[PDB]
């Protein structure tokens, strides 16, 4: 029974982290909540929160109010993956229902390299860096997180004809780590391509790594495809096997406290976090008992939509999940 | 009469080259098509002599050129080389619901200005130590206030009523910023004209699920390749919609989402639809209106009708059968 670093966040953040933990007992999980507050100081983050996270390693994030703590935290720990997996939701419908997709993003460097320079009056430099370290490395993740997660598929994602020394080198480094790791059936993908067949027939993508801005682009545009990121869970792995899961939609603040949010994303991202450290019966059942309350009917949130309040939909869910 | 240049490109252009002159003969269209060819070759003489074919002739149809990226970064590719070299800066593209082919998506009708030799396109990069790889994407004024500019003044001549701006300046703040300041600038030229902004990533989003709220959009080099794409597939695919490059003296016109179709090339199956309109565009550039609407309203018409459609699109016949319904509908238009 180990302790997970909980950051409620603001807005909506407390009701559905309060949601989440309900559930998460309902249901005989050998985890307890060491709440933490998380901003910036002095720029920092507290004492309080880093050493939580230093020490139990495994973090669960409620939506933040708006230095980017999103970018603060990912240079205080490390966070250098992105992982977004997007399934289609029964209950939930929207023109797409084959979809089951992980969308691994490269967050350290790429086209988020922070330089930029003014060259003269009226002419931007925007420099893109690609490495061989942080190529290789969220290479090894896709491929390690394919066979952990049984996943036949692993496509990378560029535009290595157009950016070809860059591009090019991320390439490299996935080819090199396929080929030490034949389980995975592996191939490449322009962008344009991935996005023209994704909003086709978006069931023919499996795992998909790509570098930083295309990894940002695509996340989304999956997560369009099931529903939104109301729905959506998403997790950050760092260095010293720390690894942070999230939400990534707003605080909502105009409904902060009525008992009308929605907790489905940040309760998927608990779940995609035990299966992350173990846990994996808890995981099965905890999402398969939201999967048959969204399913079910009218016990439905305003904003997926029905007309009943979120501890009507949690409750629910703690009712079913007692039933394995 | 007049000449155009056509470069036939690799894949499916070859073929689809064919049926363009043969509607056009059907149709008997006065325009003489002056071929040049485009090879493998590291060497850029081809490609360079089809660049002044372009300044002779002003006005070129191209499929797309293959490109290796397998080859050192000294082979760049052509059809980049072509779009920089000619000054061709923007990439326009209509992407409108056909009642014909069902998707997922109705009542689409958005015009894309694409910002066309600029951006992460520029092709400069080094490797300042072994394994560390620096690539410049280049965003002006000057080409950021010339791509507004336009989908302003299309917005406007085209009765359309919002322009939304795409990009990253929350965090590609000083390059996507100055883009975004120009589109503002533009704005308050155009007070009659809606002027929004959209992230690019939220954009994709919006296009997934509620695609019937952008009118006309602008943006730099790269989400342009990501939004025609996307928007290209939610109408129906890479064989109906046509795009267009426009220099302020030289027009290239091509399909939309500039793909050689290596994969489906030489079995009679491509869609020639992309291919036609995009011939369509050229003749109305070229003054030539009548001869653009007879063949368009034909292509069209055969769209309408399941039996044409190619397997792209859900059908089962050949490109050779809808060419033929297609001049079988221009054969009663001119008599």
């Amino acid at each position: 029974v180990q302790t997970v670093t909980l950051i409620p966040g603001d807005g909506i953040g407390p009701e559905i982290s309060a949601a989440v933990m309900k559930i998460f007992d309902a249901a005989k999980a050998p985890i307890q909540w060491e709440e933490r507050n998380v901003t910036a100081i002095q720029w920092m983050i507290p004492s309080e929160a880093k050493e939580s996270m230093d020490k139990n390693k495994m973090g669960l994030k409620g939506p933040l109010k708006t230095p980017s703590m999103n970018l603060l935290l990912r240079k205080t720990f490390d966070l250098y993956a992105n992982v977004r997996p997007c399934v289609s939701i029964e209950g939930y419908k929207t023109p797409y229902t084959d979809v089951n997709i992980v969308t691994i993003r490269e967050n350290t460097e790429g086209e988020y390299s922070g330089i930029e320079h003014v060259i003269v009056d009226g002419v931007v430099a925007s420099i893109k860096l690609i490495t061989e370290g942080a190529s290789k490395r969220i290479a090894e993740f896709a491929f390690e997180y394919a066979r952990n997660n049984h996943r036949s598929n692993v496509t990378a994602v560029h535009k290595a004809n157009i950016m070809r020394m860059s591009d090019g080198l991320f390439l490299q480094k996935c080819r090199e780590v396929a080929e030490s790791c034949k389980d995975i059936k592996f191939n490449e993908m322009y962008l344009d391509t991935v996005c023209l067949n994704m909003v086709q027939d978006p069931s023919q993508f499996d795992v998909l790594v790509m570098p930083n801005l295309y990894g940002d682009i695509l996340s989304d545009l999956c997560a369009g495809l099931i529903g939104g990121l109301g729905v959506t869970p998403s997790g950050n792995i760092g260095a010293n096997g720390v690894a942070i899961f999230e939400s990534v939609h707003g605080t909502a603040p105009d409904i902060a406290g009525k008992d009308m949010a929605n907790p489905t994303a940040l309760l998927l991202s608990a779940v995609m976090m035990l299966r992350h450290m173990g846990l994996f019966d808890h995981a099965a059942r905890i999402e398969a008992a939201c999967f048959a309350t969204i399913k079910d009917g009218k016990s439905l949130t305003k904003d997926l939509g029905g007309n009943a309040k979120c501890s009507d939909f949690t409750e629910e869910i703690c009712r079913r999940v007692k039933d394995l | 009469r007049h000449t155009v240049t056509m470069i036939p490109g690799d894949g499916i252009g070859p073929e689809l080259m064919l049926h363009v002159k043969s509607v056009f003969r059907h149709a008997c269209v006065p325009v003489d098509f002056e071929e040049v060819h485009v090879s493998s070759n590291a060497d850029e003489e081809d490609i360079r002599n089809a660049i002044m074919a372009i300044r002779r002739n002003r006005v070129a149809l191209k499929g797309n050129i293959e490109t290796n990226h397998n080859l050192p970064p000294s082979h760049k590719s052509r059809n980049n080389i072509l779009r920089t070299s000619l000054d061709l800066y923007a990439n326009v593209i209509h992407c409108k619901s056909l009642p014909g082919v069902v998707t997922r998506h109705k009542d689409i009708d958005i015009l894309i200005v694409r910002e066309n030799t600029e951006g992460e396109y520029s092709s400069l990069e080094h490797e300042s130590v072994a394994g560390v790889v620096e690539s410049l994407k280049i965003i002006t004024k000057a080409k950021s206030l010339r791509i507004a500019e336009y989908a302003f003044k299309l917005a406007q001549e085209s009765g359309r009523k919002k322009v939304t701006a795409v990009h990253k300046a929350n965090i590609m703040k000083l390059g996507d910023g100055l883009f975004l300041q120009c589109c503002r600038e533009v704005a308050a030229r155009y007070p009659q004209i809606t002027f929004e902004n959209m992230i690019v990533d939220n954009t994709t989003m919006q296009l997934v699920s509620r695609p019937q709220q952008f009118d006309v959009m602008v943006m730099p080099n790269l989400y342009g390749n990501i939004v025609n794409n996307v928007c290209a597939g939610l109408v129906g695919g890479p064989g109906l919609v046509a795009g267009a490059n426009y220099g302020h003296v030289y027009a290239v016109f091509e399909t939309a989402t500039r793909n050689t179709g290596k994969s489906i090339a030489n079995k009679n199956i491509a869609n020639p639809t992309a291919t036609l309109l995009a011939s369509c565009m050229m003749l109305d550039h070229l003054k030539l209106h009548s001869y653009a609407t007879s063949i368009r309203k034909a292509v069209l018409a055969s769209m309408d009708n399941e039996n044409m459609h190619t397997p792209d699109i859900g059908g089962q016949g050949t490109t050779s059968e809808a060419i033929q319904d297609v001049i079988r509908h221009i054969r009663v238009i001119n008599g």
